[PDB]
């Protein structure tokens, strides 16, 4: 019967909630009391990338820590060179409505998607020297909000149809579909080992997925509104979420709880992007206050601020080697902070 | 939505049936990794212009 | 070095293509279209010429791009901000929906639902300045419907006859009263005319007005 | 992706002839083209270059102000206008394409070239090996020497390598030291620093017998090296 | 046949003008009103330039030319400030070089102001007549027109100071400016006349366009108010001076030296009113004033 299972279901939430309190031995704020602080983190705009004629919504570094991609509503996908600020490629898109980007780990491919419900994959290394579109993954029914390549053949995408999918680029069919989200999925982050990925949705929850099985291992709650960005801790045993509650939270996969919340009474706008430092000591979060904060990720003390954009900071990524942090914004400018 | 409830209960049952570690230990682990890879962090400790590609 | 130089030359050639494309896109006119499922937005689109559908048409040497975003069926709170800076928001409402009710909801009128969507759009933080063209379609079917059915079914309070001229006018004024940004945006309401093909001309006139009165803003002559 | 050139043949000295190279099957408009000539018995020698959209035209010392190089992007053709031909302009004129952007492989594709026979400050690259005897299945190293440190500040040692099999157009093997071209087996490798350069082949075959060349790209006018023929 | 050996005194005595070695109540009166007008011009243009630079909002080409109008008018304030403290008895302290310094500062400053007005008129016409919404705005056309205006101002203010004067034709030159020639005065006055008829046709075209198109659907009353007050400041502050100079170069024995000292005060009052005629409508920028 409905009521049997429902009253049963709300009981299963109890053992989950019951055990989580029992494993809440001590607050991270108590454990990290004696770590000497990080000190003022002064970061200045080193490079400023100009050439976009609309708001930027997405950017992704390369594994080589030098090239990067950006997309905007102008319907152009540009591969930048961060060292020399010169454009390597400008990809015209068929659909001006792009909301995400990904640069393949090998650097051979780049993917973008948005309200057109399609994840288009563009081939960079091409005999005829003109980035050509390779495959169009059309199996979603809502706007794509994120996409992250695993290999040059596997790409995982998250959409507004409340589902994530893992694709096979050669065939163009969904190898697996991840369902379980009760709200619109906003962002996904792949683990360092590329075996797991967490997704954040508009239903104020984040779910840890297994890419192989296609089942959700754990689900984390604690936020009060939409989760707009998500990223793992470098060691893959933790991740952090940015929501419209203007709080960032650090969840643990082993302990299955929440560790920190990075709130300041001064901050009232919604987080648009989050990203970590190579050492995991800094949590950089791009807010809608038009600025971007840098949190001490083990003390929860806002040490540092990167205020340089006119409009909201849409995307924010750090390099693999951690030499730089680049932020995009709706003011049409990407700034490389070091 | 009988099916929705039935699919739902097995989801949490699987979610509840996992080994859960103390936050005390997991707290140390996030502390350990950050201090052990601290001296390789460019943004934490600013690096001289000779090793700064920007 | 040489290769670096040729790289810069490449990057400049790239950019001069980004501007040339930027200046081609700026000439195009971006209309966002919204409304109910049966509004007649489908019928409006046909007169003018899954995911987000685009229609391109040219009228009197002006280029229009109409973004029928009716197929998204997701949370508008996350992707509506993508269209901030459209010239206009066309809004279609079917006048023949005053006595009905949606097949999905229990007893909320289709016309009352149209207002609820209009209230959230005209007062959306993303379209504080954006002008709204409001098309009211199916005016002839509304004439037949009103002649025999009362208007009290939808608006409980109404001082006025069951005459098309007055019946319609109550609705038009009722829709125009939704906006609290009376001093910022202009709602150009039109009654759909099938044969005249003036629905497209009214869009031309309403667009120029939003352009002319914007041009006078940035040069300070206003 | 073929490149074919038209013209050549026999001309009395002082005459003016035109060479046209019709690109087909790639984005010609976005490729920087060169021209490289090879004498009837001697090695390669750079002559001209045009950037993308005719933004930058360079020339060699021996042909400066004597040759005019032009492109027709709409028709995907490349032109060379030659004036007052001298006796030392007898060579096979290859047309090469190259694109310069971070990580690209310039001089990757070479045309078949045309034969032209007239009736009758520079980096200098030296490789002092010729007609080296080698047997298939053994390991061979080819050494090259420069007069200047090719290692630029950014870390790019603008030294290239090429292989010209008997009766074929030259083929890129290494586009910068410690880099490997497209379509070339893993056997070829190159390691060097500053002014000393080497090309190591682990195991070879009868397919890769022929003459090897070295080129620098640190600065124009892109002087090449002498040949290094593998003998078998 | 040229005579530049002679002093200022020879040239005024050659003309009908009076050297006024003695101080006067009329002299102190004009000096008071002039110093007042100059203080007002200087202060008002510092406000306009301070506001146009401090605000991120006012970083667009029209505001660039607005600040340029403020700077030109500040230059005019300085020129008129220096022209005062040099009239009446003080003019006797002059030499031909220094008198040409003074007249030149006046010429270049007023020419700059008039050209900035024509520039702002040409800019609106372009901005109104475009049929696009955003049109990513350049700084190219604005700095090109800024250099044309200042080049033309400096060339116009220096030409008489170098070559174009009656040191060589005593017989054929002005009654007011004893050294500038009828040729230079006709040129300056036809320059200003054609600039004003061009501003009249441009703002009339803007009005006709806005009328037909928006009335096809209040903006019309605000536009007619602004247009009439922009052209009117210019007509009521210039037509006196220009008709006075034409009278001098055209009618002989017409006592025109008559109302000269005051008409110049009116022409400088124009540059006084420019910062407020061109900032009153932009309620935003106007209020920025604090
Ligand atoms: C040189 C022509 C340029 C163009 C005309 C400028 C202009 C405009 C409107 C009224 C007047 C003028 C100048 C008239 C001479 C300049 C002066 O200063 N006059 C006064 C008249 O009382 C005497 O000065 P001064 O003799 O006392 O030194």
């Amino acid at each position: 019967e409905l009521d049997q299972l429902r009253q049963e279901a709300e009981q299963l939430k109890n053992q989950i909630r019951d055990a989580r309190k029992a494993c809440a031995d001590a607050t991270l704020s108590q454990i990290t009391n004696n770590i000497d602080p990080v000190g003022r983190i002064q970061m200045r705009t080193r490079r400023t990338l100009r050439g976009h004629l609309a708001k930027i919504y997405a950017m992704h570094w390369g594994t080589d820590s030098r090239l990067l991609v950006s997309a905007s509503q102008d319907g152009k996908l540009i591969i930048w060179d961060s060292y020399t600020t010169n454009k390597v490629h400008a990809i015209p898109l068929r659909s001006s409505w792009v909301m995400t980007c990904a640069y393949a780990p090998s650097g051979n491919y780049v993917a973008c998607g948005g309200l057109d419900n399609i994840c288009s994959i563009y081939n960079l290394k091409t005999r005829e020297g003109n980035v050509r579109v390779s495959r169009e993954l059309a199996g979603h029914t809502g706007y794509l909000s994120c996409c992250r390549f695993l290999d040059d053949n596997q790409i995982v995408t998250s959409s507004g149809d409340t589902t994530c999918a893992l694709w096979d680029i050669e065939t163009g069919q969904q190898t697996t579909t991840f369902t379980g989200h009760t709200g619109d999925v906003m962002s996904l982050s792949l683990a360092p080992d590329t075996r797991l990925f967490v997704s954040g949705a508009c239903d104020a929850s984040a779910k840890l997925w297994d890419v192989r099985e296609g089942m959700c291992r754990q689900t984390f709650t604690g936020h009060e509104s939409d989760i707009n960005a998500i990223c793992f801790f470098p060691n893959g045993n933790a991740f952090a979420t940015g929501s419209d509650d203007a709080t960032c939270r650090l969840f643990d996969l082993r302990a299955d709880q929440e560790l920190m919340t990075y709130s300041h009474d001064n901050i009232i706008c919604g987080i648009t992007s989050v990203s970590f430092s190579k050492s995991g000591r800094l949590l950089l979060a791009g807010y809608d206050d038009f600025n971007c904060n840098v949190w001490d990720a083990l003390k929860a003390d806002r040490a540092g601020v990167l205020a340089g954009h006119d409009n909201r900071v849409s995307c924010l990524g750090v390099t693999d080697d951690g030499m730089a942090v680049a932020t995009g914004s709706w003011d049409s400018f990407l700034k490389i902070w070091n | 939505s009988i099916a929705q409830a039935r699919k739902l209960v097995e989801q949490l049952k699987m979610e509840a049936n996992i080994d859960r570690i103390k936050v005390s230990k997991a707290a140390a682990d996030l502390m350990a990794y950050c201090e052990a890879h601290a001296k390789e962090d460019p943004l934490l400790t600013p690096v001289p212009a000779s090793e700064n590609p920007f | 070095s040489a290769e670096d130089k040729a790289a810069v030359e490449r990057s400049k050639m790239i950019d001069r293509n980004l501007r040339e494309d930027g200046e081609k896109a700026a000439r195009e006119v971006k209309l966002l279209l919204l409304g109910a499922g049966e509004s007649g937005k489908s019928t409006i689109v046909k007169q003018m010429k899954t995911g987000i559908v685009e229609t391109h048409f040219t009228f009197k040497d002006l280029h229009f791009k109409m973004f029928d975003v009716g197929g998204q069926r997701s949370e508008r709170k996350k992707w509506i901000h993508c269209f901030e800076g459209v010239t206009a928001i066309i809004f279609c409402v079917a006048l023949s929906d005053y006595d009905l009710v949606l097949a999905e909801d229990e007893e909320m009128n289709r016309m009352h639902e149209s207002m609820k969507l209009f209230d959230s759009i005209c007062n959306n933080k993303w379209f504080t300045d954006t002008s709204i063209i409001l098309f009211l379609n199916k005016k002839d079917l509304f004439e037949e419907k009103i002649k025999k059915s009362p208007l009290t079914i939808c608006y409980p309070e109404y001082a006025g006859s069951n005459t098309y001229e007055e019946a319609a006018a109550y609705i038009q004024c009722q829709f125009e009263d939704l906006n609290k940004r009376k001093d910022t945006k202009e709602i150009y309401t039109h009654f759909t005319c099938a044969t005249d093909t003036k629905n497209v001309q009214f869009v031309f006139d309403a667009v120029t007005d939003v352009i002319i009165k914007n041009n006078l803003k940035d040069c300070g002559l206003f | 992706v073929q490149l074919v050139e038209s013209g050549g043949g026999l001309v009395q000295p002082g005459g003016s002839r035109k060479l046209s190279c019709s690109a087909s099957g790639f984005a010609f408009s976005s490729f920087g083209m060169h021209w490289v000539r090879q004498a009837p018995e001697k090695g390669l020698e750079w002559v001209a270059y045009i950037s993308s959209g005719s933004g930058t035209i360079y020339y060699a010392d021996t042909v400066k102000g004597r040759f005019t190089i032009s492109r027709d992007d709409p028709k995907n053709t490349l032109f060379l206008q030659m004036t007052s031909l001298r006796s030392e302009d007898t060579a096979m004129y290859y047309c090469v394409r190259s694109i310069y952007y971070y990580g690209s492989s310039p001089f990757d594709f070479w045309g078949q070239g045309t034969t032209l026979t007239v009736s009758s400050s520079d980096i200098v690259m030296t490789q002092a090996t010729s007609s080296v005897p080698v047997t298939p299945g053994e390991s061979v190293s080819i050494s090259c020497r420069s007069s200047k440190s090719l290692l630029h500040s950014n870390g790019n040692t603008y030294l290239y390598w090429f292989l010209q099999r008997p009766g074929q157009s030259p083929q890129l093997l290494i586009y910068r030291m410690s880099n490997l071209a497209s379509g070339v087996p893993d056997r070829f490798s190159g390691s060097g620093s500053g002014t000393a350069f080497t090309l190591t082949i682990s195991r070879l075959e009868a397919e890769d017998v022929g003459v090897y060349y070295c080129m620098q790209h640190l600065e124009y006018p892109l002087t090449f090296g002498a040949g290094t023929k593998l003998e078998l | 046949q040229c005579f530049y050996n002679e002093s200022i005194a020879f040239f005024y005595n050659r003309s009908g003008k009076h050297l006024a070695t003695e101080w006067n109540t009329v002299s102190k009166l004009v000096m008071g009103l002039g110093i007042t007008v100059c203080i007002f011009i200087m202060l008002a243009n510092l406000l306009v330039m301070v506001a146009i630079y401090v605000n991120r909002r006012f970083h667009f080409p029209i505001y660039y030319l607005m600040a340029n109008l403020a700077a030109a008018d500040f230059f005019a304030g300085l020129a008129y400030f220096y022209l005062m403290f040099n009239t009446g008895p003080n003019t006797r302290r002059l030499t031909v070089s220094t008198w040409l310094l003074r007249q030149g500062l006046i010429d270049t400053s007023l020419t700059a102001s008039v050209a900035n007005l024509l520039a702002i008129a040409i800019e609106r016409h372009i901005t109104v007549f475009r049929m696009q919404l955003h049109t990513r705005m350049s700084n190219r056309r604005v700095v090109v027109v800024i250099v044309v205006i200042w080049t033309m101002a400096i060339v116009m203010g220096a030409i008489p100071s170098v070559g174009w004067n009656c040191i060589c034709d005593i017989e054929n030159c002005s009654n007011m400016a004893p050294l500038y020639s009828d040729s230079y005065l006709v040129f300056w006055a036809i320059f200003n006349l054609v600039t004003f008829v061009v501003m009249v046709v441009l703002y009339a075209h803007i009005f006709g366009y806005v009328r037909q198109r928006t009335m096809r659907m209040d903006t019309m009353m605000s536009l007619l108010k602004t247009v009439v007050i922009v052209l009117g400041a210019f007509i009521i502050c210039w037509t006196p001076g220009l008709v006075l100079l034409l009278l001098d170069v055209c009618c002989p024995q017409c006592d025109v030296l008559a109302y000269e000292k005051f008409f110049l005060l009116l022409a400088e009052f124009n540059s006084a009113m420019n910062p407020i005629i061109y900032s009153y409508r932009d309620k935003e920028m106007s209020a920025t004033f604090r």
